[PDB]
RNA sequence: GGGGAAACUCACGAGCGCAAGACAGAGAAGGGAUUGACAGAUUGAGAGCUCUUUCUUGAUUCUUUGGGUGGUGGUGCAUGGCCGUUCUUAGUUGGUGGAGUGAUUUGUCUGGUUAAUUCCGUUAACGAACGAGACCUUAACCUGCUAACUAGUCUGCUUGUAAAUAACAGGUUGUACUUCUUAGAGGGACUAUUGUGCAAUAAGCCAAUGGAAGUUUAAGGCAAUAACAGGUCUGUGAUGCCCCUAGACGUGCUCGGCCGCACGCGCGUUACAAUGACUGGCGCAAAAAGUAUUUCCUGUCCUGGGAAGGUACGGGUAAUCUUAUUAAUACCAGUCGUGUUAGGGAUAGUUCUUUGGAAUUGUGGAUCUUGAACGAGGAAUUUCUAGUAAGUGCAAGUCAUCAGCUUGCGUUGAUUAU
């Protein structure tokens, strides 16, 4: 019986909030290989977090570093060294799918000095290999001046609005430190049509317009005649 | 403003293209046939194509 | 035949998976011998509302934003044995789906 | 195994719900468990036994009514009891009696008003942030 | 500006104390760097805060010279992020081809048609991208499925008033049922059927019928290209630069203030009353909420005139318990009877009660008085076509306590348009 009983409502509130907790706490610390999310599933016997990446080799760390800090870490807010928290690191299959990469990854190309264009080019031409299905950035901020302006680059399809805007579309947004002041990374990959239950490419549902219509196929066949002799 | 976008209009146009000898001249069966002949997502979509495409039945049955 | 009334609790974030382990631990249950299953039994959906002004400085007209998080609540009934129910758990459920169960005689 | 002679009938409007239980015998009115007589608004009385009377006293006197309303206005649960009549009497004589004689009153009852067999479809409609109320908002001035 | 400020919040004002001045260079230090502190004396204050006084304590440090932290402090015209507006209007582009030396154009059009660059169709254009659609949520239909001791109906029993039986309440029970309730699958509208207008064939428009449902069914969510040097650096451990730095714009404490009044604006609340007010009677609602022990919702019961108390008996961390009910308008009866009468209730005076260390510059609530303008409002001017306006109460945010605000909910329920 699990200490005290709490309103579903008020017990899932804090559930949310819990993983919205996580969600910092990784994404702010593990700033080095694609973070993407986290499945949480909680028992009270054991909390197991499993960190997605595009870049899993860098969560484990390098004798076991990270893995045991954040495990560890984890144990000083919410502790119970019988392993009870423990994590695991997801590999992300198609690195260029993932959004909240690809924002990491022109995040690093900035700081490195690669000019805008050149820049975004290559980050949406590797999306789109990667099987995108449309992909935009955008680069608000003092673009190589005074005032501010905003930087946009765009490929292939895009979903601007719509509830399946949601659905087929990834975003994640990064802030990027410059002696100047900041500037302003926001990723849309939109993710590919996909009909396999076994796939983790994007999508799962079709688009709402995206209407086919099977041309009828070939048949051949027998008859039962009543023979005539 | 009962109009056709044109996603509807293609469908039924192509539906009928395909299938006419199949089509009849009822709404209901031949929805029926729609959803089973191709990827019409929204249900209610689906009808719309088949309402309007039975519409154009009815105007073939015309010639024109 | 030591009978134990068990009561599977079973309250989500979201539908789509809630509905799944509940389809298939009936699915499960119905399909052992030693099993005597109640309806997957739904109760009434409870919906969180906060509603939020938009804009985090106070200009521009009235925006709100009208966020939602539903929560699901399935209870399902058996009749079992002790080993019988631990048999029938054996799925493997996706995360936030909370599973509570209740044994009486 | 059991199985009584009777009718389940139910009349709505705008939350309004109307448990009719029709059962062969000398003419009850019930409702929530009281006689016609004493329903709130003396007045709107009438409009449940329109239907009674635009049958005639025949159809009522051989059968016990038994309604309960637990709606949510004082007009509106009267628009139910009313359509729980209706319906009953209606749907009494579907299962219990001649198929034709269901179309005689149905017919009898549509003809004068639907609001005894059709539901009063329209509710309430939700309020918005643009304004004090449904439709309504806060002023604007202009100059 | 979630802006409902008693403190706090808080930035503002008066006064007071803490350093959480790290990290480095140099000087200091166990023969002491430095904290603490009775006691009087000072304070607003048992602040060693300060002075007189002298004993503890252990290098956590002092000292300068650099140099940080932190900052609701400054620049939204340095900026991210977010949001408002143009506008939810219906627009916006680019490849190839056509025209121009060129900015540019055609493509996105003459005419119809549509809520719509929505279609018909035209056609030096052809193919395409994002937007409206499509979509998503909620509402309206399903006596047919799926089920139900945290819904409810029925069936056999039995109980109370009654003469019984009827009638009406109550208790049960059944692997009984689903109409009511719940919610999950799936139905269902697409503009369908019929005739005029259109008519070139058309897209479509109209009216009638059937329909739970025909204004794309209703209400919303989402919201294109540009841009407004719109707004926020006082929401942000998002930041550039510039400011402050220990008698600091850091942080804390005590007390004030943001509600100060000759007035000028802008949302609103109540009303001028007999289509009413007051006294009494009357089982009609919806949606929300709710705890770690007593700390949250609170039912039963006891005490008070009353607000409110008590802890007597209890359920619930929830379709199980506050509740299937505790709304108010409405309806029946009675009093008043046009009388700024009290309709109206501002202002004010003792008393009592709750929240909170504290309410005095009235927290809220109860009692008895006091009883103002107001007699339907000039020039102007705002929303608003259906369960919509209006009226009427109920919730939820804020919240210890405070709504006249906000976000929702239901009841009563219409004039005029189309
Ligand atoms: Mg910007
Ligand atoms: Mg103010
Ligand atoms: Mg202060
Ligand atoms: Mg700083
Ligand atoms: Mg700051
Ligand atoms: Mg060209
Ligand atoms: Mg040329
Ligand atoms: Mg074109
Ligand atoms: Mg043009
Ligand atoms: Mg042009
Ligand atoms: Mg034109
Ligand atoms: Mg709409
Ligand atoms: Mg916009
Ligand atoms: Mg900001
Ligand atoms: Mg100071
Ligand atoms: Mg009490
Ligand atoms: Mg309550
Ligand atoms: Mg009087
Ligand atoms: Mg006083
Ligand atoms: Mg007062
Ligand atoms: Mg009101
Ligand atoms: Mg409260
Ligand atoms: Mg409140």
């Amino acid at each position: 019986k699990t200490t005290r009983a709490i309103n579903k409502k008020k017990k899932f509130v804090a559930d949310g909030v819990f993983n919205a907790e996580l969600h910092s706490f990784f994404s702010k610390s593990l700033q080095d290989a694609g973070y993407a999310g986290i499945e949480v599933r909680r028992t009270p016997t054991k909390t197991e977090i499993r960190i997605k990446a595009t870049k899993p080799q860098q969560v484990i760390g390098v004798e076991g570093k990270k893995h045991k800090e954040l495990t560890q870490f984890l144990q000083k807010r919410f502790g119970y060294s019988d392993d009870q928290i423990q994590i695991w690191a997801e590999p992300i299959k198609f690195k260029g799918l993932c959004a909240s990469a690809q924002v990491e990854a022109m995040n690093y190309k900035l700081l490195k000095d690669v000019p805008v264009r050149l820049a975004a080019n290559y980050i949406i031409k590797s999306v789109i290999q990667d099987g995108a299905k449309g992909c935009e950035i955008i680069i608000s901020g003092k673009l190589k001046q005074q005032r501010a302006k905003t930087m946009k680059f765009k490929q292939g399809y895009m979903i601007c609005t719509g509830q399946p805007k949601n659905d087929y579309i990834d975003v994640a947004v990064r802030h990027v430190f410059f002696k100047q002041g900041i500037m302003g990374v926001k990723v849309k990959i939109m993710l590919p049509y996909e009909p396999n239950p076994a796939k983790k490419f994007g999508v799962k549902t079709p688009i709402p317009d995206n209407v086919i219509i099977h041309p009828p196929k070939q048949i051949t066949d027998d008859k039962e005649i009543r023979t005539a002799v | 403003g009962r109009v056709r976008t044109k996603t509807v209009k293609r469908a039924a146009k192509s539906l009928i293209e395909h299938y006419y000898s199949k089509l009849t001249n009822d709404f209901h069966f031949n929805k029926k046939i729609l959803s089973e002949v191709a990827q019409v997502p929204s249900k209610r979509l689906r009808n719309k194509i088949a309402g309007f495409a039975t519409h154009l039945m009815k105007r073939i049955q015309k010639g024109p | 035949v030591k009978k134990v009334r068990v009561r599977i609790t079973l309250t989500c974030k979201n539908l789509k998976s809630v509905e799944k382990a509940t389809s298939e631990i009936v699915s499960r249950a119905k399909k052992t011998e030693q099993v005597e299953v109640k309806g997957p039994v739904r109760m009434p959906t409870k919906t969180l509302v906060i509603t939020v002004r938009k804009s985090p400085c106070g200009e521009g007209s009235k925006t709100w934003d009208r966020f939602e998080m539903r929560i699901y609540k399935r209870i399902i009934d058996l009749t079992c044995n002790v080993p019988d129910v631990k048999t029938i758990t054996n799925f493997r459920i996706d995360p936030g789906v909370e599973i509570e169960l209740t044994m009486t005689a | 195994q059991q199985k009584p002679q009777l009718v389940q009938t139910f009349g709505r409007k705008k939350n309004a719900v109307a448990v009719a239980s029709v059962r062969p015998g000398k003419g009850l009115l019930k409702v929530n468990g009281s006689p016609i007589d004493m329903i709130n608004p003396q007045i709107l009385q009438a409009k449940i036994y329109e239907p009674i009377l635009l049958l005639g006293q025949q159809k009522f006197a051989n059968l016990d009514i038994r309604i309960r309303v637990r709606g949510s206005g004082y007009t509106s649960q009267v628009y139910a009891i009313r359509q729980a009549l209706s319906k009953g009497i209606v749907a009494y004589h579907a299962k219990y009696v001649d198929e034709n004689s269901k179309r005689e009153i149905k017919e009898q009852l549509m003809q004068y008003d639907r609001s005894l067999l059709v539901a009063d479809p329209r509710r309430m409609e939700p309020k918005k942030c643009g304004g004090r109320g449904a439709r309504s908002k806060m002023q604007k001035a202009y100059r």
